[PDB]
């Protein structure tokens, strides 16, 4: 819920709040009955909507990428990271310290490719992703003996059934992510600045377990990340530039804000 | 005021001195006993000679050379053909029993090497063929040691177990030996190594001819050394008793 | 009749889960439990037995027993360095195959202290120090024995006792590290050097070897079950 | 072991809920987790300073 | 990850130009190492030239006949994040850009150094 | 949970804990305090995954298969035996006894072979998996009166659906599961070493219930298992040397480990 | 359970319990411990799998038949009888009289056949399964009005569903299910011997509810019957040679058992 | 409208199941049970009765 | 109306049941129902014959 | 074998959604969570802080 | 017949689950078994050995 | 059951180990402590690292020939210029410190010598 | 499984070459027992060309024409984990491998022996 108005009078006295100073560094915080008469008021709006789990708990598309039943591409590998997707991100980024649980959903559609074969008959297709941990093997070729999973989780979907859907514990050797490092990995400070061990969770492999028909079929995976048990530390400004490179935080100067015709104008 | 490296095992009617020794491994903390009446199998009752049966055996003594790369026993088989015991399994169809395994070894002050014992249950080894098994006379050989080789054994059509010491003939790290219940003969240290085995097997008795069930294997990790004028033969004897030993199904003798 | 809706993940098969499922054949008796001795509750406890660990690795000699064994001699000359190797029990390939390193290969975050015994195989005549030392990471792997001191040490004298145990602490900025390879989780730099040269007798070999035995302590924990590189296959057997 | 809590609904009503997993990261989003403290980013200050008196 | 991946190099003639190609390997790589330097040529013909391969631990310095027996890798480990070549008779024609290329599954990693001869 | 450090300060005294002696085959067990100066510690890691429930409980492939709707090869079978696939494999022969219980899934796809047939209609392929226990009679054909399963456990699965999993009971005229037989199976020691009646569970036979098609179609069977309530006795060395018979521990010798430039040589 | 062996000593005495007399009839019930020296033992066996519900009760394919969705055949009927499958038979025939309730199962899988049709567009199959009791209407065509079903149970499947399952109550004008007849069902003994009004239980009919497609479609249909709430009385010798005709025990003689090359041999 | 999800083994037809099906007649009254000799309840009763055993199995 | 019973365990664990239909026939069957009674079969005589006595 | 009956909005995937689904990696050990300062429980907290405004917000 | 556990959570919450089949081999795994005694591998030997106490 | 001659010194990050040694001189009967406020001067709080400035400096070795005359050091001096100690020093005015002096010293049965270890304070050379 | 599947025969001329193709069938095992003898040439004519059947209870000894009345089984059983054939009559063509293949559902063994006439 939020703070109730309350009823004042006209009132003369020595007492100044609204006179203060900003360099302490202080908010005023000082209520609209202070420098005017007003009526006692019962709110009831409450500030649920703002909170930090419902801000940062929705589901948002990361990265897409396809793969073939033929040809040279087979399978498609993505390392999981954030930064990917602009929206997510900036929400993300709103603070430089966040510990929470994830949530993968992935919507895998298969559109048939133009081609001269003929008599084309197709088998539903099921489709397998493994995902890897960090020091884990890569598979090299889509028919490579990796993709036994003896000890890697994967999920095995067949067309027309609901999407699948794991949860992931929050994985860090640090107490918790870093949105922003300053600094770089190496002792002597020669190597990619803002590189850190922190935020590595691990590879995703797609492919199709059988061919299914004679015929060419291109398949695109959407993974999407909901964050679950989410906590901030040290709130920061948010992003006033569009995001160049997911590496580092370069940008292009960018005006403060929009401008308008003149100081005094009522309108943009 | 006893020595803490000064021992005697009495069984039977041998008894064993040792006046410096490391300590005694009772294999995985279980000291070998007979079988209970809730874990047995063989409705028949069982016979325990005791005396007989359990008592030191030793076996011929080995050459520890400079170049020398290990060798290794079959408990069950070693003692096949040796006092009562050997003949109590040659006229029973089942036989569970527990061993302590005493390896002596002695050397002079400025005399310099190092041995490991170690005990390994169900040491299944491999063949250089890659397609067929080692041979019975190649894999056990009774009332004598069967060495290991250091350069690999060449490969080709024959039933040849491969004696490869560092693979060690399991196809296994040698250092990660350890993990079996071992203990460790320095020629500055100790002068025997003794271990007490409990029987271990997934079935409450086993057939003791086709089936072993541990392996006594003795390696050097580091080669014997010595300066000139010492003394160049050095020998190793093995002495192993069995421990509450028990047969089940008399028949006529073979096997 | 009740009214259902069904969920993201219907009908999937993900290979670690927790669910029940039909028993092909119902009311079958099952063969009593037998006591077999070693029974394992735990990975941990086989990880903290000590294994013997191959320091020399250096060409032909992974191919000979010559591997394990540590030389050591008399020289006229003090604070030579015996060896030296990371502490990188997953990736450094000393510790690589031990029973440890062996282990750590199936996790992916590993935390804990790390003990290192040291056993003197030589005479009885024989007699020596040496300097075992740990050093913390940001620094240079010390190059002489004065850098080396400065570092967590312990002046091993050769004695009646056979062994001496050299203890790593756990000197890390984040609670975990990794297994594989990292620059940012850097472990440090285990080197041993002379403190005194080895003293024997007439009619004494002066050249002798040390055996390094590497095992866990009672602080240590992996996580992130992953496959082991090491197996390969091609084609079923 | 079902926890029955209220729904959120308007002013001026409850729900069962039970965990079919042992994980417990495989759990629902805390959603009715409402708490405010703005004092630290608002007033870090050393000395607490009273509206009705001057700051300096 | 290869330091300063975009990069402009400038030397005199005669001068043996170096170009520093080191990158670092995140804890996902764990797949083979493959280096590969291509060259596009200033002359405005066909780009996308390889000159030099590093696969398989084996070394080939036969993909360009103008650089013959002038490229060779500085460094010997190559497995160590220094993957970088030196060309030792710099000539007129050298100008050009140089792409070098680390692919360590998963994740691949480019860095172009533009070369300016004086 | 795991054990806490404790507070030291520096000692002089006649206690030698780091001497000791490695020949007893006793390990030391020495704390970083008894030859260091620490700070007490409240350790919060717990060794939760590394159990061997938690690392033996997962789903890996064994063994994949393929048959046809037509031609000569109609029915395929396997017989159960872990040793298939290396991966699984390794990881059950770190112990020498294991005694747990065991969960099949089975995942199946079918792909349309290239051929000139013409006008090709599919019906919903059904397939049906039969489990035959030792001495049970073994189909001739596809279209054998063995497929009753009167007595035969047997499972029908229709393409579209969840994979079929069931749950077998631990099976095995011993008391456990031996990894490692040392011995022969003949009293003469005259056969295959290490040969044993013990670990034989069954035969899985494959077949499509109806054809579907006129065209040709080729279905790959996988077969997965997952120990449950698992048990070990007796810890042995992990492999060293890559598996060439799943018959015999035969190997090939192996270089103990890597090489380096030399001793002293912080790098690979 | 089982009963625990019981421990014995060597006794001299005037008891005899080896000898005895078989033609009493009696079974001579003699333990080991009677005619030799045996040690305590703690049997924990039990014999749980033996009884006649676990024996009996599995799904065993008892017939399976085909129609059409065009051409002369278009709907199949067959009369509820298990005489038709010697596996299920054979296990029923171990005893005289059996009591039990029935659990009914049906499989349909539809092949397209070989035609010249083109553009050819299927339509998911639907199809009728209906039960006909003893002296209902049976439908001489497959558009008869038989098909209404106003008071014979009859159950709907579509394609690509969990095979339909009903549970059918112990229905037999006599007090138990006789599997052996001996007589005539008429009094002047002139009729089919070993003919029983006994064991009748209905007809099944099954139809393809539509066309579904121009082509031409074939669909085989196969009945399970699971045994439930079993019960027996007056076990009989099992059957020694192959059944000939379902009707009667009409048999061909056959050798008692297999021949070895002398007695004294220890091989067949 | 309670959420569900399904798991490995849906809509699968394993013979060897002990599920629950609805009855095809409903409301039916069967025939009371009757004393018959011989009652059978275990296959193991039946194997203990002595079984004549052809040893001279040679030849015709 | 929910019926717990024990789980079937080797030697040397619980499971709940509910019935939604009122036929019974619809029950699954009772595969925990282990009786012996042999004596029928293999001694059906009239005089009980004592072992330690002669038969005859 | 309990009769159910679906409903509409089965098999969705509807972004904002409450459910319960399989964790990947089974008992998993995360890190104990360590004291950071400047905790954020809600948006409105940040937004109750001062900050600077560019009225003059015209031409360059 | 319901059995209340507690969920794996961090440090510095519950699940019901329930067994619909007898065949208790037809159960879930049993994750949550941690137990150690390493004593038997480390040291078995006979005497006991005070670390205070030289080994020889 | 220990031995008289065998001992271990622990300080800060380093252990020293013996197995045949004779026992422990710990100067005059007195325990390096702190200085206590009745004996103290400067009125400034002194400053104590404790862990980094306490612990085994080991310095270059010597060689012991048939003819060695002798060697001989300056305690404060000798660590003067070796770790934090060392630094502490060069920014410190004022400093009171005790020492713990490990001669190190073996050779085989068969060789036979005699050396002495002593501490002068205040040796005017 | 056959004993040792592997192996290379050595004998001279006219001695009489004795193959050993012994047997062990597992639980499994059920289907009907056909074992098949094919050989292949040192010629490096065909090979894979079959001699000896035994099928069905029955003995076929004409599949190969060099071999006329020369390979017989040594076993009458043959069903017993014995069958083994022997060449009466070495000659110099002897010289080839010869595969012993027991096939009884489910699992195929086959046995390879090289065979060398001096």
């Amino acid at each position: 819920r939020v703070a109730d108005t309350v009823g004042t009078g006209p009132t003369n006295s020595e007492a100044i709040p609204a006179l203060t100073a900003a360099e302490t560094g202080h908010t005023s915080q000082v209520v609209p009955g202070d420098t005017m008469q007003t009526r006692h008021v019962k709110n009831y709006h409450s500030r649920s909507e703002s909170t930090i789990e419902n801000f940062l708990c929705r589901s948002a598309c990361v990265y897409f990428t396809e793969y073939e039943n033929s040809g040279a591409k087979r399978y498609a590998e993505w390392v999981l990271t954030p930064r990917q997707a602009a929206q997510l991100r900036r929400k993300l980024e709103f603070f430089t310290y966040v510990r929470f649980d994830l949530e993968l959903t992935f919507v895998i559609t298969s559109t048939q490719q133009p081609s001269t074969t003929q008599n084309q008959d197709a088998q539903i297709l099921t489709h397998q992703i493994m995902y890897v941990p960090p020091g884990g093997p890569v598979p090299d070729k889509v028919d490579s003996y990796v993709w036994q999973t003896s000890t890697n989780p994967s999920v095995f979907w067949t067309e027309g059934n609901a999407p699948p859907r794991m949860s992931i514990p929050f994985l860090s050797i640090g107490n918790a992510y870093s949105n922003f490092y300053d600094g770089w990995s190496e002792f002597s400070r020669n190597g990619v600045y803002g590189i850190n061990t922190l935020n590595n969770m691990g590879t995703l492999y797609a492919r199709h377990v059988n061919a299914g028909s004679t015929g060419p079929i291109k398949s695109t995976i959407r993974i999407y990340f909901k964050p679950k048990h989410v906590k901030a530390w040290i709130p920061r400004p948010p992003r006033l530039c569009q995001y160049e490179k997911a590496k580092n935080v370069n940008f292009q100067p960018s005006g403060v804000t929009t401008t308008r015709q003149s100081i005094t104008t009522m309108t943009n | 005021g006893y020595s803490d490296r000064a021992r005697s095992i009495t069984l039977g009617n041998s008894t064993i001195t040792t006046q410096e020794c490391a300590n005694v491994v009772v294999g995985y903390g279980v000291w070998p006993d007979y079988l209970k009446d809730s874990e047995a199998t063989a409705e028949d009752q069982p016979t325990q000679p005791d005396v007989a049966t359990c008592r030191f055996y030793t076996l011929d003594s080995v050459q520890w050379q400079k170049t020398s790369p290990g060798w290794w026993w079959k408990l069950p088989d070693a003692l096949s053909n040796l006092g009562l015991f050997g003949q109590n399994m040659q006229y029973h169809y089942l036989g569970r029993t527990g061993y302590t395994v005493h390896v002596q070894c002695n050397a002079s002050k400025f005399h310099q090497g190092c041995l490991l014992v170690v005990c390994v249950p169900e040491a299944e080894m491999g063949c250089a063929t890659l397609d067929n098994t080692p041979s019975s006379a190649e894999l056990l050989g009774g009332d004598s040691a069967k060495e290991f080789a250091d350069k690999p054994v060449a490969s080709g059509s024959n039933k040849l177990v491969q004696r490869v010491v560092y693979n060690a003939g399991m196809g296994v790290g040698v250092g990660n030996l350890t993990i079996f219940p071992h203990q460790w003969i320095n020629l500055r240290t100790n002068n025997s190594a003794t271990i007490v085995m409990p029987y271990t097997n997934s079935v409450p008795m086993d057939n003791m001819f086709r089936h072993n069930n541990v392996t006594l294997m003795v390696i050097p990790f580091v080669p014997l050394d010595y300066c000139p004028g010492s003394t160049t033969y050095v020998p190793i004897t093995v002495t192993i008793a069995p421990m509450c030993a028990e047969y089940n199904g008399l028949r006529l003798a073979g096997h | 009749g009740l009214p259902t809706m069904n969920t993201p993940g219907s009908c999937q098969f993900l290979t670690s889960d927790d669910f029940q499922s039909p028993s092909a054949m119902p009311q079958y008796d099952v063969t009593p439990e037998m006591r077999i001795p070693g029974e394992v509750k735990n990975l941990m406890e086989i990880a903290e037995v000590d294994s013997v660990v191959p320091v020399q690795n250096v060409g032909e000699k992974v191919n000979s027993m010559e591997a394990y064994q540590i030389p050591v001699r008399s020289n006229e000359g003090s604070g030579t360095q015996v060896f030296g190797f990371p502490l990188q029990p997953g990736y450094s390939s000393v510790f690589s195959r031990t029973l440890l390193g062996e282990i750590l290969n199936y996790y992916t975050h590993w935390s804990g202290s790390i003990k290192l015994t040291f056993m003197f195989c030589g005479s009885a005549m024989a007699t020596g120090k040496f300097l075992l030392a740990y050093s913390p990471p940001g620094a240079g792997a010390p190059t002489k024995r004065v850098d080396a001191m400065l570092g967590t040490h312990v002046v091993w004298d050769v004695g009646l006792q056979s062994s001496c145990v050299l203890c790593i602490p756990w000197i890390s900025q984040t609670h975990y590290r990794y297994v594989t390879s990292d620059e940012y989780t850097a472990g440090g730099f285990i080197t041993c050097w002379y403190q005194t040269n080895i003293v024997v007798p007439a009619d004494a070999q002066s050249s002798c070897y040390i055996m390094c035995f590497v095992s866990a302590c009672n602080d240590f924990s992996v996580r992130l079950l992953k496959d082991t590189p090491f197996i390969s296959q091609q084609n079923f057997f | 072991g079902a926890q029955v809590s209220t729904q959120k609904t308007g002013a001026h009503i409850h729900y069962t809920n039970i965990n079919y997993y042992k994980d417990a990261a495989s759990n629902s989003a805390n959603r009715q987790d409402f708490t405010q403290d703005p004092g630290k980013f608002t007033e870090p200050v050393k000395d607490i300073m009273i509206k009705s008196l001057p700051a300096l | 990850s290869i330091t300063t991946p975009e990069e402009m190099i400038e030397k005199a003639k005669g001068e043996t130009a170096y170009l520093p190609c080191k990158f670092t390997l995140s804890p996902e790589d764990q797949g083979p190492l493959d280096i590969e330097w291509l060259i596009s040529p200033a002359d405005n013909q066909k780009v996308d030239q390889v000159i030099i391969l590093y696969s398989g631990d084996k070394i080939y310095d036969d993909y360009y006949p103008d650089l013959k027996g002038r490229v060779h890798f500085t460094s010997n480990d190559l497995k160590s994040g220094d993957a970088s070549i030196n060309v030792t008779n710099l000539q007129l024609s050298d100008i050009g850009t140089y792409q070098c290329k680390v692919k360590k599954a998963p994740g691949v990693a480019n860095k172009k150094i533009h070369l300016v001869v004086l």
